[PDB]
């Protein structure tokens, strides 16, 4: 239990932030610049 | 419904519970049974061979003269221990090469197994076919026993090499043909040792064994042994010299004697005796 | 006087090519024991090498950390027909772990690779290119699959790279690491070659069944047909006809942008012989069979999305006037509907030999057929399905330790995951109109 | 090439052994004289993985037994095939167990753990490259326990770069043997899960209880016990020794059948385990196969395979067949499994092809997997333990021996925890 | 009690003796037939039709 | 007769072969690879070598002997002459032999 909270606590302050980055890594290739 | 495993129970002849069950279980046997009988791999009909053949009929030749000769299938026995020496095929030693313990045993009705060939070691003077003391010669094997002609051999002291019972020098059933094969009788009588050189060896009368590669004497002591045929002696080579010892140092330089003729007495455990067969 | 090395990593790659070498060398007349019996002719150079003394030894180099892969090959019938130090062997596998593939047992075995690939070019001067298999989900496949893929770049540098590679089952597969060995394939992969193709087992599964009705299918039966599929590409390489593709003509026709080099190729017809009898096999019929969602030799439906690129090669007794003929029916089809931008991404060549049937196939013979490979954003979920279950197992750090220890980076996975989004959006983008 | 060891003591340990050797033999074609007469080809080409090579004539099984007492070594060597160990590796005490765990691991095994760590070692730089290290030993008795697990720490830490697999046996509450299971075994467990990689029970309940079900034998002997497993053991390495569709090795099972670092216990189950009942009137197919594997009275534990959710579980599959059932038979029975099997992590079946059939049959499924439901074993043991430890019932034999109840009190609060992290992951939702 | 040796050999084999017999508790009319057969051992060099494979007779 | 086979050639042609096979596989093997060539091709399995065999048998590994000289060896090692031979002897001169 001693070591059961403290390797969980972290992944999810890990992961949580794993998870804000796929969006924060969204380029769309020149999006509008197609057209543009 | 039917419940199995109730308490006290009954032979598979009666149906009371669990009966067909066990009976094809038990039915199995003789048709795994069959199957195992369908190739040779029966130890019954294993252990049984091996007394036919080695129990196969053996006809010891006649004695001329008492002038054992070569070529005359003849035994060996143990004068003190009352036996005759034995061999084995089965039995495997553990030496790499192939060589067959050996057993002495009490029961003196003949059987091939217990019957050798004295054919001639070496071209000699001595062409004339009376065999003569200190003329080379070996321990031949019945064609019958084994398909390759077996010699029995020794080798020398050893700490890995070793006997398994009476822990000295070993001999050995194997197919080795170099010098481990001779073998030179010698005069029972210790006095007359010197002057029987050349001299006729007769039927029936006591003879000991000694190497030429090592001299040391085969004899037989009283230690038991262990194999398929019953219970036997152990058969190995050494010297049983009386331990009482002789000043010969002092014979030489003073001269009164030579190293040639022996002057320790050799015991009786030692004692063999070539014996023919009872009737021509 | 065009040569192509073949490149085959893992287990899986080493039966593929196994299992395409008995076709290639029946096409060929060359003998199983390096003979070619007395008999464009005798120009076996394309695909083997000859010491002009008979033999024909065969420019593939097979690489293993697991010795029963190649420990049959080398007990096999053709024990003769391969160079004998020129499939390394491995003592001990990877155990499907990528960072064991890839950054402790692999280093020390890359090197050995990497010299023969340089001997085996040296004998060649006009190398149309470098064939790889691996095994995206598989581990031994996947990291040394990787790292050749990183060297070659700089071995060579501009040297092109043909991958053909072999995505996990979409929905019963057998590993269940493949989600991490596949995206770091993915990520890695991308960026170390020129194009790529789409092998999922489950499509040359039903592929096999409702065309062949072989209820029990197995995996040389999908090697035979993954090696027919070989056979197609190089075809207009080593057979004269007048519309010839060569390999440098790839990034040219099937690559918009840089970054888009996946692409999902289909193969047909696939008819046992008991039912060609009362088939025509007429050239503009299989022209059909090609387009819609079954025949794909991936587990995907082209029609959640536009059309970006699509190669047609014809070999056989074809006329190119049926060839736009029938092209033109498929135009007529509201079914298929390419991207707002790509007027023109038909490429067709004609090959007038006809495939060769190895002895024992399930293929029928028959005169035309035709090999379907086409740039489509049909793509986009493929990634999204790994990428669901990428993160469903690691937010909760399962299985995490054991690529740890190894010397995997921890942070080396947000990264991972990082490019899979930016490739899925990529084709995203290029789905809209003007 | 990628060979294991073996080592194997105390009155449990060993027995097991007696069996396996005699079954990998008959596999592999040995006789009893150590000479080989196999037929097939491919069987003289990895006979290096279970068996060495000597002088011309024998090949030598690297075998070591480790007891305490002289008795029970000297039944081993009477049995059949016991002409193959070699004499070198016998080492045995005078003194005996007395199924006293202290006695087992602190005063007694010290000095002759030197010779055989002597031994061990000596065998152990004999391989080319090492493939792993399997001890079969009992936790509730009082000279494997101690002395077994000893030699496996130790080797713990002298090579940390191989894996190693565990195939123990533990007590069951309904079946009771030894007035000290509870505490002897109680200690054991506490150094297997800080040190061993791969751990699968083997319950003695269970093995009576599927032969009277499916085999329903009257009275089986222990022989038929220690043979069924034997066979199933060797079932592990099956893609390990001959060629396969798909060569699967323990440590790809290791990668593939731990979900955390400590959650590396394991229960096997064997099939297709058919009685004589109606041998000719079954036909061995795929979709029979699957039906049994997963059978909750066929495997070799006593946990309730219902009671949980399955985590890993991966089978070698045996002999030649096809791979579309093996893909659809999972499939078909992962999906209607929806309430039994985890979700956070997919795809929790792995299958293996390697094309030797074991003799005398067609289809041969070996089983291994991770299921939450091991844990109520634990509870049994556990509950035992806080009962009888409460009125120092027998410590005081425990503590005479120059260990103090700290420990005890160390050890007691591993399973509880180990039972309860074990839990925790039960209800755990993404 | 004779209990002549020969009974021993035959009885041990009949009445559940504690031992097994050969692995025959896996067993499954006639079965040694030791059988074994991989895909390149047989399937590429042999020409065995795929579909010939499997076919359990 | 162009000439009759010397004692010293038979020591050299021995000893030649005998180096060729040391350099197979490892030293703690090599002769697994002198038995377990035999046991691949022997219907009779009883142990009876021939003439063919033991030129082909020495051709599988390199050995390739002179016919002339092919017979000098065989007879030398066998005493029976009865154009038969044991594999373990005749393994057991090959390398089980402590004298020239
Ligand atoms: N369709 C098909 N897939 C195969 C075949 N052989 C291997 N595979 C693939 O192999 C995967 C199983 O893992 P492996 O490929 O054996 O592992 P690996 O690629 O060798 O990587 P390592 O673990 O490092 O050995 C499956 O998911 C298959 O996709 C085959 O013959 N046909
Ligand atoms: N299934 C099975 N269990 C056994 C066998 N031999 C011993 N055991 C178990 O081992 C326990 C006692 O082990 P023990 O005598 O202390 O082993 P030791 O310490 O090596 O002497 C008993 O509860 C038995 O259930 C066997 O042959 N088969
Ligand atoms: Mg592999």
């Amino acid at each position: 239990s001693q070591t059961k909270n403290p390797f969980l606590d972290i992944s999810k302050t890990s992961a949580l932030l794993d998870s804000l980055k796929s969006p924060e890594l969204s380029q769309d290739i020149l999006s509008k610049l197609t057209t543009i | 419904m039917h419940n199995y495993n109730v308490d006290r129970k009954y032979q598979y002849n009666c149906r009371i519970g669990n009966w067909s069950e066990e009976w094809e279980l038990d039915e199995y046997k003789m048709k795994e049974y069959l199957k195992n009988k369908e190739k040779q791999k029966l130890v019954s009909t294993d252990k049984e061979d091996r007394l036919k053949r080695s129990l196969g009929g053996v006809n010891l030749s006649y004695a001329n003269e008492g002038l054992v000769k070569f070529g005359y299938t003849v035994m060996i026995e143990s004068d003190f221990m009352n036996a005759v020496v034995a061999s084995n095929i089965w039995d495997k030693i553990t030496g790499t090469e192939e060589a067959y313990g050996v057993t002495v045993t009490s029961q003196k009705e003949p059987i091939v197994r217990t019957a050798f060939q004295l054919l001639r070691y070496e071209q000699d003077q001595y062409q004339d076919d009376v065999i003569h003391y200190g003329q080379n010669f070996k321990i031949a094997v019945i064609s019958r026993l084994s398909e390759k002609p077996l010699y029995l051999t020794s080798s020398h002291i050893t700490p890995q090499k070793c006997a398994k019972f009476s822990r000295k020098q070993e001999v050995s059933i194997s197919t080795n043909e170099g010098i481990n094969s001779a073998w030179c009788f010698e005069y029972m009588d210790p006095k007359l040792r010197y002057e029987m050189k050349g001299q006729p060896v007769r039927s029936g009368e006591p003879v000991l064994i000694k190497h030429i590669p090592t001299c040391q004497w085969l004899a037989t002591d009283n230690v038991q042994y262990n194999n398929e045929f019953g219970q036997e002696f152990e058969v190995f080579c050494n010297s049983y010299q009386c331990h009482n010892k002789t000043q010969n140092l002092i014979a030489e330089k003073v001269g009164r004697k030579t190293i040639e003729t022996p002057m320790r007495n050799q015991t009786n455990q030692n004692t063999f005796r070539i014996v023919t067969a009872l009737y021509p | 006087m065009r040569e192509v090395i073949s490149i085959h990593v893992g287990q899986g790659g080493i039966q593929v090519g196994n299992a395409c070498w008995e076709l290639f060398c029946l096409e060929h007349g060359i003998q199983p024991d390096g003979q070619m019996p007395s008999d464009g002719d005798d120009a076996f150079n394309t695909f083997f090498s000859e010491t002009g003394a008979g033999k024909h030894v065969p420019r593939a180099v097979f690489l293993d950390l697991e010795p029963t892969v190649i420990d049959e090959v080398r007990t096999g019938t053709y024990r003769q027909l391969f160079h004998p130090e020129q499939l390394i062997s491995g003592k001990e596998d990877a155990a499907n772990n990528f960072a064991r593939g890839h950054y402790t047992i692999g280093k020390e075995i890359v090197d050995l690779c990497l010299d023969r690939i340089r001997k085996l070019a040296d004998n060649c001067t006009g190398l149309q290119g470098f064939l790889v298999f691996n095994s995206v989900g598989g581990g031994t496949g996947s990291g040394l699959g990787s790292l050749l893929l990183e060297r070659l770049s700089v071995d060579y540098g501009k040297k092109s790279k043909l991958g053909f590679t072999i995505y996990p089952s979409p929905q019963v597969s057998t590993a269940v690491v493949e989600p991490y060995n596949s995206i770091l394939s993915t990520h890695s992969l991308l960026e170390h070659t020129d194009v790529a193709v789409m092998l999922d087992n489950e499509a040359i599964y039903d592929i096999c069944r409702r065309n062949l009705d072989i209820e029990r299918p197995t995996y040389t039966n999908l090697n035979r047909l993954i090696a027919q599929v070989i056979s197609s590409l190089t075809a207009s390489l080593r057979f004269d006809g007048a519309l010839n593709v060569d390999i440098t003509e790839f990034q040219t026709n099937l690559v918009p942008y840089p970054r888009i080099h996946f692409m999902l190729s289909s193969y047909a017809p696939i008819i046992s012989a008991e039912k060609a009898y009362h088939e025509q096999l007429s050239v503009a019929e299989i022209t059909n069979s090609a387009f819609e969602p079954a025949n794909m030799m991936a587990k995907c439906d082209p029609r959640h999305g536009k059309y970006m690129a699509c190669s047609m090669m014809y070999r056989g007794d074809v006329v190119p006037k049926d060839v736009n003929a029938s092209i033109a029916t498929i135009k007529t089809k509201r079914t298929i509907q390419f991207v707002d931008w790509c007027p023109t991404g038909f490429k067709v060549g004609i090959n007038y030999q006809p495939p060769t049937v190895v002895p024992g196939g399930d293929l029928a013979k028959v005169m035309r057929a035709v090999c379907m490979i086409s740039n489509s954003t049909a793509i986009a979920e493929v990634f999204s399905r790994l990428d669901h279950k990428f993160d469903l197992m690691y937010a909760k750090r399962a299985f995490v330790h054991w690529y740890v220890g190894e010397g995997m980076e921890e942070g080396e996975f947000s990264e991972a995951r990082e490019d899979l989004a930016a490739l899925e959006k990529d084709y995203e983008e290029v789905g809209i109109e003007t | 090439m990628r060979e294991i060891v073996h080592i194997q003591g105390g009155q449990c340990g060993n027995q097991i052994g007696a069996k396996f050797w005699e079954v990998i033999s008959d596999e592999h074609g040995i006789d009893p004289t150590g000479t080989y007469h196999g037929d097939s080809d491919l069987q003289l080409e990895r006979i290096n993985v279970y068996y060495n090579e000597a002088t011309g004539g024998r090949y030598v099984p690297r075998a070591i037994l480790m007891d305490l007492e002289p008795g029970t070594m000297d039944s081993v060597r009477a049995g059949p095939f016991g002409q193959l160990f070699r004499p070198d590796n016998f080492v045995f005490g005078q003194t005996g167990a007395g199924n006293n765990w202290a006695k087992g691991h602190y005063t007694e095994g010290a000095e002759l753990i030197d010779s055989v760590l002597d031994v061990v070692r000596k065998e152990a730089e004999g391989c080319d490259c090492l493939q792993g290290f399997q001890i079969t030993h009992s936790l509730g008795g009082g000279t494997g326990s101690g002395m077994g697990t000893l030699l496996i720490s130790k080797v713990r830490e002298e090579y940390p770069d191989r894996i190693m697999e565990t195939f123990s046996v533990v007590p069951s509450p309904k079946v009771s043997d030894t007035v000290v299971e509870p505490y002897n075994a109680t200690l054991s467990v506490h150094q297997l899960v800080e040190n061993a990689d791969e751990c699968m029970v083997i319950d003695n309940e269970a093995l009576y209880d599927i032969c009277f079900r499916t085999l329903k034998l009257t009275t089986p002997t222990y022989g038929d016990l220690n043979h069924l497993v034997s066979a199933a053991m060797s079932g592990v390495t099956c893609c390990l020794r001959f060629p396969g569709q798909l060569n699967s090795d323990l440590r790809k099972l290791a990668v593939n059948l731990i979900p955390f670092p400590r959650l590396h216990f394991f229960m096997i189950g064997f099939a297709p385990l058919t009685s004589r009942g109606s041998q000719q009137y079954r036909a061995l197919t795929v979709p029979e196969l699957t039906q049994q594997m997963f059978d909750a009275k066929n495997m070799m534990c006593a946990a309730d395979p219902r009671h949980g959710r399955y985590l890993t579980a991966s089978a070698l599959f045996r002999g030649r067949m096809s791979t579309k059932e093996v893909d659809e038979q999972m499939l078909n029975v992962q999906n209607k499994n929806s309430s039994y099997f985890v979700e956070w992590i997919p795809n929790n079946i792995k299958s293996s092809i390697c094309d030797i059939p074991p003799k005398g049959l067609k289809m041969a499924v070996t089983f291994v997997g991770n299921s939450t439901a091991i844990q109520e074993m634990f509870k049994r043991v556990a509950e035992q333990f806080t009962a009888m430890f409460r009125r120092k019932a027998f410590l005081h034999w425990y503590t005479g021996e120059g260990m103090d109840e700290m420990e005890f009190t160390e050890a007691e609060s591993n399973m509880n925890d180990l039972v309860s992290e074990y839990q925790q992951y039960q209800d755990a939702t993404a | 009690t004779p209990i002549d040796k020969e009974f021993n050999q035959h009885v041990i084999f009949n009445t559940q003796g504690v031992q097994q017999h050969i692995l025959f508790g896996h067993g499954v009319t006639d079965y040694n037939k030791r059988e074994y057969g991989t895909s390149y051992d047989l399937s590429f060099n042999q020409k065995i039709k795929p579909q010939t494979q499997i076919y359990s007779k | 007769d162009d000439l009759a086979i010397t004692k010293e050639e038979v020591k050299g042609i021995v000893k030649t072969i005998r180096q060729k096979l040391i350099q197979k596989t490892k030293g703690a093997n090599d002769e697994f690879l002198l038995r377990k060539l035999f046991k691949e091709f022997d219907i009779s399995n009883s142990g009876f070598l021939t003439l063919d065999e033991m030129n082909a048998m020495l051709i599988k590994l390199e050995i390739p002997i002179q016919k002339r000289y092919l017979n000098a060896v065989f007879s030398q090692l066998d005493r029976n002459h009865s154009g038969v031979i044991e594999f373990e002897e005749f393994v057991y001169y090959i390398v089980n032999d402590p004298y020239p």
